């Protein structure tokens, strides 16, 4: 089915930010 | 009809 | 009124009088506008003969087209610093 | 009588401003009547000031000659010698026509010290405008770094959130590679023994010590303009500078880098310049690209306009480094035209959504068409003219030099004509999502663009389609003086 | 049928279905003043139109030719 | 007569612009009308002068550029092809204009939507008359512009708003290309006036008018959405009918190929282009008719007919038969605009405004004159012998075996199938529409009307010369001997003769046997054997068909790929240089360096007697040591910072 | 016209609303900014802050500046590019080429006749155009002589 596109990091660390996965909001 | 009033003069 | 160029060579002054080095930068200068001013008659001259000539504009403007290309690379500004700075006999 | 009315008159209404808003200052407790409506007869005292400056040049103007090779108006002054040509007097107008502008952008939109304010912004105005007068290399460092003064102050006090750190990168970036083109001023002065223009453009020096002079130019010109990688600065203060500060900025001080490779390189350092041209090209087309596509990312809504006008320079950059009349003339109509349009794009950005909102990330806007028809109109107009589209005077300036550029070098200058694609993908996609789909959720309804927002655009809109669809007004004063800095010998 | 917030919304282009009371006043103001300009333009047209296959003749071209040699 | 064929139009779009408030909607959008009837009829006159009397008209406003031997004027030129690109132009924006009048109704913006579409129209105008390349560069831009303005009207729509900036950016990357070519013509020619140039053309190196004319093929391509630069032609179909009529019956889909016939002088001494313009064009022209065969919505399917038959122009183009491809793109201007307002017509005649055609179903009974406009449309497109594109359409593909080359006999069966797919997806769009069984709902068909007179009336007039129109202009375009010095054909490329005479008579009329049998055939198998078409059942099938129906995957590969990894090298110069490497050798790299060398300079202040007298005494050192260890002291002292 | 004793009754009406966010025929003259007293300066003042109080995007002080000092200021700049007798270095070597193509055929009475009659204002505009004018034998000149003294200058060659 749907699949994320390309150059979207599976991983990152920038501080304190917080870590959600990512998600394509044209899918929703 | 729509019967779109007239607006306001210019 | 016209004013008009006062012919001064680079090669017939001393740099150190600025009076004439500015002369003869004007001078070099004014000359290559005219140049510009004869390409463009020159370009009205082709343009005219072309619309004219219809499917003949390769013969009847043969000689002008040939000229134009050949002015073109030389009827250009080119400035004063080149030839000020360098001297081409050496 | 053109640097000694313009130095005195300014002078002298610098002190009847401190006269009038520092008399009771003597822990008076007191009220008065000028501190009324904001500052309101202190500001239309300073607003009248910057108009009359542009008279001054006006009528020197009327006996410029356009027929006539070399400096105009020789003056001595403060044992300063000071001169116009073709390509002075258009950056002179320019200069103070933005000096109104400048100061009507933050007639209300200050949290107070307005004649602070307003004694900066025309004290910047004028010395930005006597560096395009003056005719040695001393005379242009001295006006070229004093501007540092009233700026850092300036951002420091009136910016925004992140002020400190702009106010550091402004006066720290500018001045230490300014340093560096010092070194190369003082070594005129040594084997020279003068810095005056006409004085230093007749000598020959060696060709390794053209080099280390270029370089040494070149850092300070390539700082301001500016250049990649040393542009970094940049972004940083105009998102953080205020509204008038930006508009001097990105419409004068950018402009300054264009003049001094005019001034420093191209008559006195021609056979080196010639050389140099391949690495300007390699540089300037490498920021053109880079930062069309770093805009591409940025989501502060004025960081967007400032990488804008780093494209935009590159191109001029380029432009002025051919050696031909096609490529000089080009860059200095898209000097002008970009110093119009630029500021426009920052009193569009951080003067309506900005003075209305208070936040300038992108996320926030959409649909701006819905309620704001008027700012719409404008903000789209004004996107077509920075990308370049024709009946605009930027159109006039890129396609020139990028002619020029071919001209110049077929190969690599051809480059040059991805401008018009990548200007039109980073300031498109802004506008295209700001009047896009639905109005922001994010946002309250509220005024349109006003009769004082209206003047200023208007008034930017005006000279940017007069010189794109009859630039010939700005070619004549150009074509004699522009002619003597081309470096050639065809046999 | 629907709410528009016309009083403060004035666009140049009317703004959701807009007609003023006195529309047919100002369609005459307007008939008449492009009514002038079509005119204008074609007085401009007439005077300033010219032909580019007959400013020369055939005989003034060979002379150009033959100096230009 | 000249001005007042060309800024008219501007007149309307500022009338509508900014006084559209103060007049109201109604007479806002007549007087924009009124605007294109005038430049309709001074066009028809100059017509008649120039093409029949052999007269050209020329008006120079003033100069634009005036920088040393480049001198450009604002003129503008109205010769046999400026005029003969006019006619469609102009009489198609009226018919669209009269034909928006009734069919914009019911928008609230109607004023505006009047301003951008007479905009578009003098920005065309300026594009075919301009006298020089630059003046065709202003109508180039704002062709672009007004395009966007239109394709985006709807901006509170998601998908208008990306559709129309998809056609500017596209667009944007053929001028570009535009800009450079133009700015060789100035080192090359000093110039880029139509009269000086296209007299230099013979003497030029055929590497210089390569790069000059490869530039113009890319901007061409993006204009007139051939392959590799079409993606933003469908997503043009966002706009409304009206847009989508103008726009790709007589306007900026058709700019590429007037850049090209305006450059025959120059294009003829450079074969190779001519190879490039045949096989590109003969490829778009057979992807375009597979795409069409499993497309569902009914302005698509016309949009990619307009694909398949401008590649049909730039074949023509590509074997040096400008006459040939300006023919053909008069001609489809009547009977293509045809089709957009009759399939507009059918949209506004269901209550839904459905555009799917998997929703239509037996639509002939109840609209019969949206049925025959689209008949006659229909074949009309379809080259049917005696209408307009049989006579336009039909020469273009036997000019591909008349070439007798490699690269025509193969662009021949690619034009052939192309025919074949015309007739193919003309009877499919017909049949899902009027002659299938009914897939909507009964109250549509009990509310089921024709629309009012001013919708039909610049149908009918289009259909008229969707009939007549060809058989008339024939021998004008396609006359042998015919002057048309505009358009220059080298003696060595004339093929008209060999096209004509040395054909089998088999290839005459086998498009015709492909395009009306092969149509039968489809119609009987849609009408009887439809089980064979639920192709949900073959992997292959439904494989083959969802690859078309996906355009050839090049939208996918366009944005996963192109776009996609364009925006990551910004992500990259943004996070690795800009706030990478430059914040390292920047004020984030000095700072940690400052910090670190002034902490330690810190701890070396302190009142202490032992601490001073060492340093003084090592000191003493320098006058011990001979200074050529200066420098290994010097390497020391940095060693001790750490 | 400062008015004291409009500021008296004014003031009188602010105090008798103890109550806040709960005088159009009135101005100042420049002698008043300088000139008052610190008596009648605060009552002003403190009549404006409240007076404003009570309460679009007009009378804000610029519109008599800018539409007096600053657009007139660009119609000048506006007028000097259009009607100053100007003359460029490519305009006045357009002159100067005609000139020296009299000065160097002085002979030829066909071309002196075009000359005479050949405008100022139309001499800039040699070549297919609008005006009615003879000028062949003038373009026919100049392809044929080169009027340009270059070389003269470059005294010295390879
Ligand atoms: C009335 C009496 C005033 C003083 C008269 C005088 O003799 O001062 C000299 C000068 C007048 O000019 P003059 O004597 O003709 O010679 C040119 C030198 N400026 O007058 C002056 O030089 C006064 C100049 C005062 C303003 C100078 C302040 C410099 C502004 C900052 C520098 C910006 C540019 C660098
Ligand atoms: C949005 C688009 C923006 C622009 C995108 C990029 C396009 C611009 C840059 C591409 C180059 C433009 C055209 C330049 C080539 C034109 C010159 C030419 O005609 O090519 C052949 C010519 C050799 O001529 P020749 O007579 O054979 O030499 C004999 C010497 N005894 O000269 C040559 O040998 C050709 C030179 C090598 C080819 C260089 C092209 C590669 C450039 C790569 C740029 C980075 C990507
Ligand atoms: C939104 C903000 C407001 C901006 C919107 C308005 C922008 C208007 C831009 C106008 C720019 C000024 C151009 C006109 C200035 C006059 C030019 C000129 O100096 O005259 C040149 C020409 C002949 O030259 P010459 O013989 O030297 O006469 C000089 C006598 N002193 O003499 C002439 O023939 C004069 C011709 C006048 C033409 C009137 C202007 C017509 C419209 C522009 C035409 C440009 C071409 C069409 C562009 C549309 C796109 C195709
Ligand atoms: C916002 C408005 C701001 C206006 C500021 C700009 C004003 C422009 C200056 C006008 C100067 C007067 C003028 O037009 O020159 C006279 C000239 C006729 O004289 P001539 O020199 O012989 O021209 C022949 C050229 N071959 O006349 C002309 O040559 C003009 C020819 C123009 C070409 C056709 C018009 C193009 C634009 C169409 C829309 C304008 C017409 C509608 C006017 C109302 C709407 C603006
Ligand atoms: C768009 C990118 C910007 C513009 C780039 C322009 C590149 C086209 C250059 C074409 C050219 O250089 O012409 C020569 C070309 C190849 O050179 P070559 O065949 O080796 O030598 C021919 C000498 N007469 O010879 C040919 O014409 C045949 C190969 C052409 C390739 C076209 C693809
Ligand atoms: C002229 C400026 C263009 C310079 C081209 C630079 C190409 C490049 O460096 O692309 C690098 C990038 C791969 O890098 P990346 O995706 O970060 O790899 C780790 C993934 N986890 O690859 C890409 O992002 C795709 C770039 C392809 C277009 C070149
Ligand atoms: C062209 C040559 C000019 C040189 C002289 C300029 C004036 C100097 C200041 C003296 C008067 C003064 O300090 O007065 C202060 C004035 C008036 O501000 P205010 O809001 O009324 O003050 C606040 C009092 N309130 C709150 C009661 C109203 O503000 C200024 O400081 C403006 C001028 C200085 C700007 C740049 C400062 C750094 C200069 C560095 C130089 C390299
Ligand atoms: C040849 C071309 C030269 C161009 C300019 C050279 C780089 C200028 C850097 C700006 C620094 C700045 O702005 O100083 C201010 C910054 C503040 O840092 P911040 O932004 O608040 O973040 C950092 C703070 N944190 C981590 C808390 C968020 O303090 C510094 O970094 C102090 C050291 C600056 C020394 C600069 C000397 C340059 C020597 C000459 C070149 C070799
Ligand atoms: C050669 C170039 C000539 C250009 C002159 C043409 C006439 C100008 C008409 C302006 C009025 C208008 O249409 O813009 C304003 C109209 C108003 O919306 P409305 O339809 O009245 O409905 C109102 C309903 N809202 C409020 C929901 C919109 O739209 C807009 O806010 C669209 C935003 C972008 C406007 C782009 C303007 C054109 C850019 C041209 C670039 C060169
Ligand atoms: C028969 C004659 C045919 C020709 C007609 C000519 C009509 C001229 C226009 C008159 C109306 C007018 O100037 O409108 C001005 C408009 C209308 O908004 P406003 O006035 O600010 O009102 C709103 C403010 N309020 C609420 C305070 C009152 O302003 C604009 O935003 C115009 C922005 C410029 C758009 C066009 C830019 C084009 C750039 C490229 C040029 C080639
Ligand atoms: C992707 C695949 C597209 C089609 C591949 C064509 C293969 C072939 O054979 O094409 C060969 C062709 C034909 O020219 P030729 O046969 O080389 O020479 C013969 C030269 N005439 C024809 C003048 C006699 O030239 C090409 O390639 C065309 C350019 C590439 C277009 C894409
Ligand atoms: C010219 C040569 C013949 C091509 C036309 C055949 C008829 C056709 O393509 O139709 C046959 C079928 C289906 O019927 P459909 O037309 O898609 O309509 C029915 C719509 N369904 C399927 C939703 C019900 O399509 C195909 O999947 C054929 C392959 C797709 C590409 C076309 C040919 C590529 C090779």
């Amino acid at each position: 089915k749907s699949f994320l596109p390309h150059f979207i990091p599976k991983n990152y660390s920038y501080g304190d930010y917080p870590r959600l996965k990512p998600e394509n909001l044209q899918k929703r | 009809d729509h019967h779109t009033p007239l607006g306001p003069a210019e | 009124d016209h004013v008009r160029s006062p012919n001064v060579s680079f090669d017939d002054i001393d740099y150190n009088n600025s009076q004439d080095l500015h002369n003869a930068q004007e001078s070099l200068l004014r000359e290559q506008w005219i140049r510009v001013s004869a390409l463009k008659v020159c370009r009205k001259a082709l343009e005219s003969c072309y619309k004219t000539s219809g499917p003949n504009h390769y013969e009847d403007c043969r000689e002008i087209a040939e000229k134009y290309l050949n002015m073109l690379p030389d009827h250009r500004i080119q400035g004063f610093l080149g030839y000020q700075k360098n001297d081409p006999s050496k | 009588m053109l640097v000694q009315n313009l130095i005195i008159f300014n002078i002298i209404g610098i002190v009847l401003l401190v006269l009038l808003n520092n008399n009771n200052n003597g822990i008076l407790n007191k009220k008065s009547l000028l501190t009324i409506k904001n500052e309101l007869k202190l500001k239309q005292i300073g607003l009248i000031i910057s108009i009359i400056n542009i008279l001054i040049i006006i009528e020197n103007w009327i006996g410029f000659n356009s027929n006539y090779y070399g400096f105009q108006n020789i003056e001595r002054f403060l044992n300063i010698y000071w001169g116009i040509d073709g390509i002075s007097l258009l950056l002179v107008l320019l200069t103070l026509i933005l000096g109104p502008i400048a100061i009507l952008s933050n007639w209300k939109n200050l949290k107070g010290y307005y004649t602070y304010y307003v004694i900066s912004i025309n004290m910047l105005v004028i010395l930005m405008a006597l560096n395009f007068i003056c005719l040695d290399l001393v005379s242009f460092y001295i006006l070229f770094e004093s501007t540092l003064a009233p700026l850092f102050l300036l951002i420091g006090i009136y910016g925004a959130n992140n002020k400190n750190k702009a106010a550091y990168y402004v006066l720290i970036y500018t001045l230490a590679s300014s340093l560096f083109m010092l070194l190369s001023i003082v070594i005129y002065y040594i084997i020279i023994n003068s810095t005056d223009y006409i004085y230093i453009n007749n000598i020959i020096l060696s060709i390794n010590l053209q080099s280390l002079l270029f370089i040494g130019i070149i850092i300070g010109i390539a700082v301001k303009t500016p250049l990649m990688p040393v542009h970094t600065w940049l972004p940083t203060v105009h998102s953080e500078s205020p509204l008038g500060g930006s508009i001097l900025l990105a419409g004068v001080i950018l402009k300054l880098a264009i003049y001094g490779v005019i001034r420093l390189l191209l008559p006195n350092l021609s056979e080196i310049s010639m050389m140099f041209t391949p690495i300007i090209y390699i540089i300037s087309i490498l920021t053109l690209i880079y930062s069309s596509l770093i805009t591409l990312k940025q989501t502060d809504l004025k960081v967007i306009i400032a990488y804008s006008s780093i494209s935009h320079l590159a191109v001029c950059m380029i432009g002025i480094f051919a050696n031909n009349l096609i490529g000089i003339n080009g860059s200095l109509i898209l000097c002008l035209a970009h110093g119009f349009v630029s500021p426009a794009l920052f009193i569009l950005v951080g003067g309506i959504l900005y003075d209305r909102y208070h936040n300038r990330l992108i996320n926030y806007y959409q649909g701006l068409s819905t309620f704001m028809p008027i700012f719409s109109i404008y903000l789209v107009v004004f996107s077509f003219c920075n990308t370049g589209t024709p009946l605009s005077g930027n159109f006039v300036g890129e396609f020139l030099s990028i002619t020029g550029a071919v001209i110049r070098h077929p190969i690599i200058g051809s480059l040059t004509a991805a401008s018009v694609l990548l200007s039109a993908c980073y300031q498109m996609k802004l506008t295209n999502r700001l009047t896009g789909s639905v109005f922001s959720q994010y946002l309250h309804i509220t005024n349109d663009v006003t009769n004082r927002e209206i003047f200023l655009l208007n008034w930017l809109l005006i000279p940017t389609i007069i010189i794109g669809i009859y630039p010939s007004f700005v070619t004549n004063i150009l074509n004699l003086a522009s002619s003597t800095l081309i470096y050639s010998v065809l046999i | 049928h629907h709410i528009h917030t016309p009083s403060y919304i004035k666009p140049p282009t009317g703004g959701w279905n807009f007609t003023p009371a006195n529309w047919k006043q100002n369609t005459v103001l307007v008939l008449v003043g492009f009514t002038a300009c079509c005119v204008g333009l074609y007085k401009l047209g007439e005077a300033g139109s010219y032909n580019p296959k007959l400013k020369y003749k055939e005989e003034e071209l060979s002379r150009w030719n033959q100096s230009a040699k | 007569m000249i001005l007042l064929c060309i800024f008219t139009p501007f007149l309307g779009s500022l009338i509508s612009g900014f006084f559209g408030r103060y007049i109201g909607v109604n007479s806002s959008k007549w007087i924009v009308c009124l605007s294109i009837f005038v430049s309709v009829v001074s066009t028809y006159i100059l017509f008649i002068d120039v093409i029949f009397n052999e007269i050209e008209y020329t008006y120079n406003i003033m100069n634009w550029l005036n920088v040393e031997y480049l001198v450009v004027d604002w003129s503008f030129t109205i010769d046999k092809l400026s005029v003969s690109m006019l006619v469609p132009v102009v009489t198609v924006s009226f018919l669209v204009h009269l034909y928006s009048v009734s069919y914009m109704s019911h928008d609230p913006h109607q004023q505006r939507f009047f301003s951008y579409l007479s905009m578009f129209t003098f920005a065309m105008i300026v594009l075919v008359t301009g006298d020089n390349y630059l003046i065709l560069f202003v109508g180039w831009e704002f062709i672009g512009v007004a395009s966007y303005l239109l394709i985006s009207f709807w901006f509170t729509r998601f998908n208008a708003v990306k559709s129309g900036l998809s056609a500017l950016l596209i667009n944007r990357f053929g001028d570009a290309l535009l800009v450079l070519g133009l700015s060789y013509l100035v080192l090359v020619t000093g110039s880029v006036n139509y009269n000086t140039v296209f007299a230099l053309g013979s003497y030029l190196d055929v590497n210089m008018i390569t790069v000059i004319l490869i530039c113009f093929l890319v901007a061409s391509m993006a204009k007139s959405a051939q392959l590799g630069l079409h993606s933003w032609l469908l997503l043009a179909m966002e706009g409304p009918t009206p847009v989508s009529s103008l726009l790709h019956a007589a306007c900026l889909v058709i700019a590429g190929v007037f850049l090209l016939m305006r450059s025959s002088p120059l294009l003829e001494y450079t074969p190779i282009v001519l190879l490039l313009i045949l096989w590109l064009g003969g490829l778009s022209t057979l992807i375009s008719g597979l795409i069409a065969m499993v497309s569902n919505d009914i302005k698509k399917i016309i949009a990619l007919s307009t694909m398949s038959q401008v590649g049909i122009m730039m074949i023509a183009i590509g074997v040096s038969c400008y006459n040939l491809a300006l023919f053909h793109l008069i001609c489809h201007s009547f009977f293509k605009a045809l089709l957009f307002m009759s399939a507009g017509s059918v949209i506004h005649s269901i209550i839904s405004e459905y555009q799917d055609i998997r929703m239509y179903g037996g639509f002939r009974q109840f609209i019969p004159l949206a049925y025959t406009c689209i008949f006659i449309a229909s074949l009309s497109l379809m080259a049917i012998p005696g209408l307009t594109g049989f006579y336009s359409k039909d020469i273009i593909i036997e000019s591909m075996y008349g070439e007798y080359t490699f690269s025509g006999f193969i662009i021949y069966w690619f034009a052939l199938i192309s025919a074949t797919c015309t007739s193919l997806y003309s009877i499919r769009l017909i049949y899902y529409t009027f002659l299938n069984n009914p897939n909507s709902p009964k109250y549509i068909y009990i509310n089921l009307k024709e629309n009012d007179i001013v919708l039909i009336t610049p149908m009918i007039i289009l259909t008229i010369l969707s009939i007549f129109g060809g058989y008339l202009l024939r021998d004008i375009y396609l006359g042998m001997g015919s002057p048309f010095n505009e358009l220059f054909i080298h003696p060595n490329n004339l093929s008209l003769i060999e096209t004509e005479f040395s054909l089998p008579s088999i290839l005459k009329v086998l498009p015709l046997i492909t395009g009306l049998g092969g149509g039968l055939i489809l119609l009987l198998i849609y009408e009887f054997n439809y089980s064979l078409f639920l192709v949900y059942n073959n992997k292959n099938l439904s494989k083959l068909y969802s690859f078309f129906n996906q355009k050839i995957m090049f939208d996918q590969l366009l944005n996963n790929l192109i776009l996609r990894s364009g925006l990551n090298i910004g992500w990259l110069l943004n996070v690795h240089i800009d706030r990478g490497i430059l914040q390292l050798f920047g004020p984030l790299g000095l700072w940690k360096l400052s910090t670190f060398i002034s902490s330690k300079l810190n701890k070396l202040v302190f009142l202490n007697i032992g601490f001073i007298l060492e340093i003084i005494v090592l000191s003493w050192l320098l006058i011990v040591f001979k200074v050529s260890l200066l420098k290994y002291i010097l390497l020391l002292i940095i060693f001790i910072i750490l | 016209a400062f008015n004291l004793q409009l500021e008296k009754e004014i003031r009188s009406k602010i105090d008798s609303l103890p109550k806040l966010n709960n005088v159009t025929n009135r101005k100042l003259s420049l002698t008043d900014y300088l000139f008052q007293n610190a008596a009648n300066q605060a009552l002003y003042v403190d009549n404006e802050a409240d007076l404003k109080e009570l309460d679009e995007n007009e009378n804000e002080g610029w519109e008599k500046i800018m539409y007096v000092g600053f657009v007139p200021t660009m119609i000048l700049i506006f007028a000097i590019v259009l009607f100053k007798d100007d003359k460029s270095i490519d305009e006045w070597a357009m002159d100067e080429l005609l000139l020296r193509l009299k000065e160097k055929n002085l002979s030829d009475v066909e071309l002196i006749d075009e000359l005479d009659k050949l405008s100022k204002s139309h001499v800039g505009k040699i070549g297919a155009s609008e005006i009615n004018k003879r000028d062949a034998v003038i373009i026919e000149r100049i392809l044929n002589g080169e009027y340009d003294q270059l070389s003269g200058l470059k005294k010295k060659e390879l």
